[PDB]
């Protein structure tokens, strides 16, 4: 089984930051996706395939990285942006890394 | 009147980095003979502006390939890949699809 | 020396990647036989002796078969000629009638159940006026019970009233050679080592394909294209639990499907020159249809494809097989044509093994059904006629189409199992051959030459 | 004997030899290029589109000065802004394929250059046949 | 647009058997996946199984076999052809399986593969 | 700069201009000339109607002297009966619409002379061939 | 602008196409629920 | 108009009329324009 790791756990900054997530996969040569879920509401995609985006995305989300390394990096957070992340390939997840205002 | 704008309105640039200047028309540039007719003027205070991209995508007989010319249409960028100390100047997009002439705003680069 | 000029050179061997609209090419043999006993055989092109199969040498070319067309294509004119012989054939609207079905005339025990059902209907005749009793034979497949008494009515009646087949037309497969336009090569991968993508360092240039057969089964393709040297597995992204595993395997499995009854038609006058055949009485006894395949084969076989898998899924990797956990009765069964006739079987007696790394023949209950609802459109079906005697087919699986079991847990086995899904599938098991590119000639190269004045 | 089969290549058959073999014979792409109820339409709307893109290769050819000579040199100076690779090399060296992909930038310029190169030749030729 | 409506919460007890709808409006509902997802608190999302809702073809997990099974219901009109709806019947429940349950779709978007579900149900929770 | 849209007009562009201005560009109006389950039956007939009008014309212009070269002198005189303007004028004072009108009638005897006078030098240079 | 044929006939429209538009609002205010009577074999007639 | 029947000297031509083509093509779509002239016009089942 592909198992996903998010590195940073609870990440706490303050908005007009950039910030970083990093995820660890095992088993190289794969796309990667990035669901992002705000409190009590329905999640939605921000990635696919490491590096494309979804319908109706800012272009301060951008995700990159190959092999078994995956940054997603968002430059300029917002207040709306400080939700949990998750990792998905194929069918498993990441326990999801938080952003927190500091 | 078609529209040039210019983005963004001065850049402070590390000599090296690559640096790049956008400029927008109303509509496309794209001629049916097989050329682009959008170009890029060099302009230094208190100096007459010379031509540096024509044909974009296609470097002249003078300039090297610190100038760079890319885009589609309606959306064109000026890439600057490798800066001296002569680069710094006002930039200007210009259409010659039709008539009139129109020019752009003006993207000041100066040194830090 | 340096004065370089722009020489331009037309008719010179390039290509790009294209589509465009191919055509038949019948094999003319099969022109003896009179006025469209299959379709496509007077509408489209009679084909050409020795196609010029000829190498090119030092070339390598990027092929797929997963984005490829002319699979798409193919699917897409298959169901429009399929339309194209149903046209004539007649309206069956007046046999929306209430029935009234009993039990064939056998021996009910309670462990069975009725395969076939009575209903005795009215319908009208050729007169306007008068209406005939007649009666018919009819499978538990293609009634449902309106609700004492037991009346019951057709299953398509609601929402699709559907037309009958003639029977001039025949539902065999008869090759078809896809050939490109002029101005457009077909280029074809002669590499005995070719999964799906990659490039392919062997190519071979032809106008025409080879004898492709048009077949429809779901799980167990048959009939078609066997491999070269190895079982050769291929898919997608092999981690995705979406994407069919195409087996193709290199010896061919010899089935042996049947029906025992005899099943002795009748016609039923439905109006003016509009005949309807029903099945009248069965003489003999009521058996079920199955089918065979040797269990020393079959097995020998599984014992290919269990190798080839751990290719891709290491060793000490326990494999093993399971029978299509849910769906359709077109999924879950080995749905095909034979003679004319639409079986439906069971293969749980096949896919159902464990493998660890370290005479007798399988019967296969099958089951029929009438009515047909293939690509699953909307207001359509097609009341295939009964045929006499008893009917019996040999044919080749050559291929499986498995589906991997989409686990989440740290385990080691991977239950394969069969799945039909998309009838797009059986189709690139013979188009994985074959691109087709564009000629591009009119190329341009600098020489020291000048056009003198 | 005289006349064999291994130097008689077919359609397409040089596609991997390098350009000066592959110019040796370019007469075997050239001749393939035309010849070879509602599938029918599939018959007609395959037949207009091959005479179609046959004439408008023949059109582009001709108006530049090569009517139907199918080697021809011309007046337009090659700017090594376009390929900047010697000319020893690329008619032994490369092949075809790997030309077309080395280039197709840069086509549009030159078949924008060639139109205006014929037609500053074909009117000074007037000019030379009207004064005598 | 695409729209995915569940069916409201319930409660129940241990050894029963919900039934989850799923009703697709929007687009074809003869060509793309409808997948579902369970998410359980302290444990991260976790996959069930798709239906490919063109004959009705599912797979399941490894671990929930034997207890779920997942059917559909096709548009049987031509005034109306792209309504549809998928089901799940997820049998014999336990107190560690309160969840939340969603009903997936991927993206129509060609270089995409099943998985990276575009448009998503409102969400079920149901509580043992 | 080098590189203009003032001077580089379109298609139909110099439809008003004298004839002097209106012969410097004749490519533009050539090349624009074939390229750019009932209504793919309007789509067809209005294709083959495009490439066989190109042909016609192709063909009239292919049996005078001119195969490709989109201007070429010939060898009839003109005699003054068809047009009886000067010279000096019809290329900077007329235009192109403005001789259409004036010669329409004698059409046909124009293209009647021009096939006699190739078929007559045709046969003739092959004399001259063939006495060496 | 007016423009017609002959404006002294009388058989001949004269095509009045004037230069700010007059906006107009058409509704039918009954609700008018739908029904579905069904002929045959999937032919449904759609009544209110 | 006028068509132009133009005469052939000293032309010899082998002829046939039985094995001879477009008395086959005539009979072939006569046919078929007959057929062309009755999907218009009213089926007459419900007189039986
Ligand atoms: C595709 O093909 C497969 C392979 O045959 C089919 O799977 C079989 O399905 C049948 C029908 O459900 C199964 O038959 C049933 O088996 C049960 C288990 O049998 C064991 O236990 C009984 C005592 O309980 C022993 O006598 C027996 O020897 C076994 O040890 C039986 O319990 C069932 O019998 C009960 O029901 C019937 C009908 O009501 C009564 O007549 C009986 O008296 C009793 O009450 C029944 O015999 C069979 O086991 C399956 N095969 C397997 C699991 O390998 C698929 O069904 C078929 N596909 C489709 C779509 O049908
Ligand atoms: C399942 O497996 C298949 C194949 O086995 C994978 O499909 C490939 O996926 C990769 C990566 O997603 C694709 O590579 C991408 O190609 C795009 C198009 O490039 C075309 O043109 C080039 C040049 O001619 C060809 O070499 C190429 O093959 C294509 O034909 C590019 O636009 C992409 O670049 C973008 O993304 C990368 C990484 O994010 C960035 O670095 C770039 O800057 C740019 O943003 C990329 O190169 C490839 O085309 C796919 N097809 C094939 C046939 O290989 C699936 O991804 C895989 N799926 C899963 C879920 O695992
Ligand atoms: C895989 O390929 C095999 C190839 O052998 C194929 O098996 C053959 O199928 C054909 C037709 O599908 C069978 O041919 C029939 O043979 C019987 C007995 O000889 C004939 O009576 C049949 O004629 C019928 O049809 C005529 C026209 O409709 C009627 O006028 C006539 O009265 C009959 O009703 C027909 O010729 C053939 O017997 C088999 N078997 C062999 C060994 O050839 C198999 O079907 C293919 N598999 C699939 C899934 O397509
Ligand atoms: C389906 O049900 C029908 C309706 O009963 C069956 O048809 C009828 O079968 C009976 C019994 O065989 C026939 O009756 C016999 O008729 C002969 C000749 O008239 C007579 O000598 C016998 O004494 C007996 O009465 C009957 O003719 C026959 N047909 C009709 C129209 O009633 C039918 O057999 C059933 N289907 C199958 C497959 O058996
Ligand atoms: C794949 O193989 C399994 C065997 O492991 C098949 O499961 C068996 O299916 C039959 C019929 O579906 C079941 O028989 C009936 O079960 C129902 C209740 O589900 C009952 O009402 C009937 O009286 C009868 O008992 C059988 O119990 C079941 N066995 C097991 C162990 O699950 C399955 O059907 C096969 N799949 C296909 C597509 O053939
Ligand atoms: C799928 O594979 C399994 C595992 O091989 C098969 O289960 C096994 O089937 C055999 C044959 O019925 C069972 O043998 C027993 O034989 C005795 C004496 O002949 C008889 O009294 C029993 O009633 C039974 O037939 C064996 O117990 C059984 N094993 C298990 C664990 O169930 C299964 O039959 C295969 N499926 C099909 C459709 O063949
Ligand atoms: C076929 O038509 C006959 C003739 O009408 C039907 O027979 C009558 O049916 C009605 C309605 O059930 C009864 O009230 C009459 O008593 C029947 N008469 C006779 C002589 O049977 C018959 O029901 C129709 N259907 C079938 C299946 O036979
Ligand atoms: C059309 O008729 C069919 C046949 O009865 C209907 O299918 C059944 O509908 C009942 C509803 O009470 C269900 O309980 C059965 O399970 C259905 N049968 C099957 C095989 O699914 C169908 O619902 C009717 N309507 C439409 C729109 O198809
Ligand atoms: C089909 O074959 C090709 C070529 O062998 C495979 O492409 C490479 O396979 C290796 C094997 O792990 C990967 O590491 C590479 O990333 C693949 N791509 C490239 C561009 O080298 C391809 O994986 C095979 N596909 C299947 C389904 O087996
Ligand atoms: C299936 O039933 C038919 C009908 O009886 C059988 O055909 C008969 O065959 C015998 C001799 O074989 C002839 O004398 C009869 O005239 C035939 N009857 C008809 C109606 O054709 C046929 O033989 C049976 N099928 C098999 C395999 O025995
Ligand atoms: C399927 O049926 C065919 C023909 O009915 C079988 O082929 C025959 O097999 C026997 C047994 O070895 C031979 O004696 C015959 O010569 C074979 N005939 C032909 C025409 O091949 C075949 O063995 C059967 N296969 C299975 C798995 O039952
Ligand atoms: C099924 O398999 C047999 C065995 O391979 C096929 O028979 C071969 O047919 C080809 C076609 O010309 C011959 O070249 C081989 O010599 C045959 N082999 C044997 C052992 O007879 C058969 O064609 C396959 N297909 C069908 C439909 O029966
Ligand atoms: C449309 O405009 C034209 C041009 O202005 C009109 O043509 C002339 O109009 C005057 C006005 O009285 C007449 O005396 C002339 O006889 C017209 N013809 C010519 C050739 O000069 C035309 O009448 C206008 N039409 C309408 C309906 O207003
Ligand atoms: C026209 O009538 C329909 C039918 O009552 C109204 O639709 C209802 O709207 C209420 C809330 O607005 C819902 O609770 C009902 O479920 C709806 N019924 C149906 C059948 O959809 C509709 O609102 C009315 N139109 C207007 C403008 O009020
Ligand atoms: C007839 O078929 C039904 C179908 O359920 C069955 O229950 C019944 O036992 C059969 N036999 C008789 C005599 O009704
Ligand atoms: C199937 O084939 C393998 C191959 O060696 C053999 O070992 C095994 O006994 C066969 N039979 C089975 C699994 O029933
Ligand atoms: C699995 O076994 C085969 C036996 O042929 C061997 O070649 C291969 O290297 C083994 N796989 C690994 C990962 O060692
Ligand atoms: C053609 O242009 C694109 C961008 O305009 C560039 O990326 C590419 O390298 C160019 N092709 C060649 C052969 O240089
Ligand atoms: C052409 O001929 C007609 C009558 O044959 C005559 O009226 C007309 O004036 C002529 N055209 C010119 C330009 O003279």
């Amino acid at each position: 089984e592909i198992v996903l790791t998010q590195s940073p756990g609870i990440l706490s900054l303050s908005p007009g930051e950039t910030a970083t997530l990093f995820c660890k996969a095992s088993q190289g040569g794969n796309a990667m996706t990035w669901y992002q879920k705000r409190r009590g509401q329905v999640p939605r995609l921000l990635i696919y395939d490491t590096s494309r985006r979804a319908s109706g995305v800012p272009d301060r989300f951008v995700g990159s990285g190959s092999g078994t390394d995956f940054f997603l990096t968002i430059n300029k957070l917002d207040r709306e942006d400080f939700a949990v992340y998750y990792c998905q390939q194929f069918e498993f997840f990441g326990l999801g890394s938080e952003l927190e205002v500091h | 009147d078609i529209v040039m704008t210019q983005t963004p309105l001065s850049l402070s640039v590390t000599p090296g980095e690559p640096a790049s200047i956008s400029c927008r028309s109303s509509q496309s540039l794209l001629h049916s003979n097989g050329h682009t007719y959008v170009h890029w003027y060099l302009q230094k205070a208190g100096q007459s502006p010379q031509l540096l991209i024509y044909e974009v995508s296609n470097r002249a007989s003078g300039v090297p390939d610190r100038f760079s010319g890319s885009g589609s249409g309606t959306d064109f960028t000026l890439k600057i890949s490798r800066v001296e100390a002569e680069d710094v100047g006002v930039y200007y997009c210009e259409q010659t699809l039709q008539i009139p002439f129109t020019f752009g705003g003006g993207t000041k680069v100066e040194i830090k | 020396a340096e004065n370089l000029w722009v020489t331009v050179y037309y008719g010179v061997p390039v290509w790009k990647d294209a589509e465009t609209t191919l055509f038949c090419a019948s094999d003319a043999k099969a022109y003896e036989t009179e006025k469209h006993n299959v379709w496509a055989t007077h509408a489209c092109v009679p084909t050409d002796p020795n196609p010029q199969e000829i190498h090119l040498e030092n070339v390598t070319e990027e092929f797929n078969m997963w984005k490829n067309n002319m699979v798409e294509q193919m699917h897409t004119d298959i169901i429009s000629l399929w339309d194209q012989s149903l046209k004539p054939c007649v309206k069956l609207t007046p046999l929306c009638v209430t029935l009234q079905c009993t039990n064939v005339t056998n021996n009910i025990t309670d462990d069975m159940r009725g395969e076939l059902k009575n209903c005795s209907f009215n319908m009208t005749t050729e007169l306007r006026d008068k209406k005939q009793k007649v009666y018919s034979l009819f499978y538990r497949l293609d009634v449902v019970q309106i609700n004492s008494n037991k009346e019951y009515r057709l299953i398509n009646c609601n929402t699709s009233a559907c037309t009958q087949a003639c029977p001039k037309v025949s539902f065999e497969p008869i090759p078809i050679h896809y050939c490109a336009p002029a101005g457009f090569a077909i280029l074809k991968c002669k590499d005995k080592k070719f999964n799906g993508t990659g490039p392919c360092p062997s190519v071979s240039t032809v106008q025409c394909t080879h004898g492709i057969k048009p077949v429809v089964s779901t799980q167990l393709l048959l009939n078609g294209s066997l491999a070269e040297e190895e079982v050769m597995i291929r898919s997608e992204n092999i981690t995705n639990n979406a994407k069919n595993i195409l087996v193709q395997f290199n010896t061919p499995v010899q089935i042996n499907c049947t029906r025992p009854n005899n099943n002795t038609r009748k016609s039923i006058r439905i109006g003016p020159g509009q005949a309807f055949y029903a099945t009248g009485d069965i003489i003999g006894d009521i058996r079920q249809a199955h089918c065979n395949v040797s269990k020393a084969t079959w097995n020998e076989t599984l014992g290919k494809v269990v190798k080839q898998l751990r290719k891709h899924f290491g060793n000490n990797t326990i494999i093993r097989f399971a029978n299509s956990s849910g769906g359709d009765l077109e999924v879950t069964t080995h749905s095909f044509n034979c003679g004319g006739e639409f079986f439906y079987c069971n293969t749980s007696g096949l896919f159902n093994s464990t493998w660890i790394s370290n005479n007798d023949s399988i019967t296969l209950p099958c089951r029929i059904k009438q009515i047909i609802n293939m690509w699953q459109r909307i207001g359509q079906c097609m009341y295939a006629p009964p045929i006499q005697g008893v009917i019996r087919c040999v044919s080749n699986i050559t291929g499986l189409i498995l589906t991997r079991d989409g686990g989440s847990t740290n385990s080691t086995t991977e239950t394969f199992r069969p799945g039909g899904g998309d009838m797009r599938d059986n189709w690139r098991s013979e188009l994985y051959k074959y691109k087709v590119v564009k000629i591009e000639p009119l190329g341009v190269a600098p020489t020291r030459c000048k056009r003198r004045v | 004997a005289v006349g064999i089969g291994a130097v008689f290549l077919g359609f397409l058959g040089a596609a991997g030899s390098t350009m000066g073999a592959a110019s040796m014979t370019l007469t075997v792409q050239a001749r393939n290029l035309l010849s070879g109820t509602v599938w029918g339409i599939k018959q007609l709307q395959a037949r207009v589109l091959a005479v179609e893109r046959y004439l408008r290769d023949q059109q582009l050819l001709g108006i530049w000065g090569c009517s139907g000579k199918l080697i021809c040199c011309t007046n337009v100076p090659w700017n090594s802004s376009w390929s900047n690779r010697n000319l020893s090399e690329i008619w032994d060296n490369m092949t075809w394929l790997q030309w077309d992909k080395e280039i197709s930038n840069y086509t549009q310029i030159i078949y924008g250059l060639l139109e205006e190169s014929q037609n500053q030749q074909e009117k000074n030729e007037q000019d030379l046949l009207a004064l005598d | 647009q695409v729209q995915l409506v569940q069916s409201g919460a319930v409660i129940k007890t241990p050894g029963s058997s919900v039934k989850i709808s799923c009703r697709a409006s929007g687009y074809n509902f003869r060509d793309y996946s409808i997948h579902w997802v369970r998410l359980i608190p302290d444990k991260g999302f976790e996959w069930i199984g798709w239906i490919k809702p063109l004959w009705g073809a599912v797979s399941y997990a490894r671990q929930l076999q034997g207890r779920v099974s997942m059917t559909r219901q096709l548009s049987q009109d031509p005034d109306d052809p792209d309504w549809g709806v998928a089901y799940m019947e997820f049998s014999g429940l336990t107190p560690a399986d309160t969840a939340e349950y969603f009903c997936v779709r991927r993206g129509s978007c060609d270089y995409c593969g099943d998985f990276p579900w575009q448009y998503w149900g409102q969400g079920t929770v149901v509580v043992v």
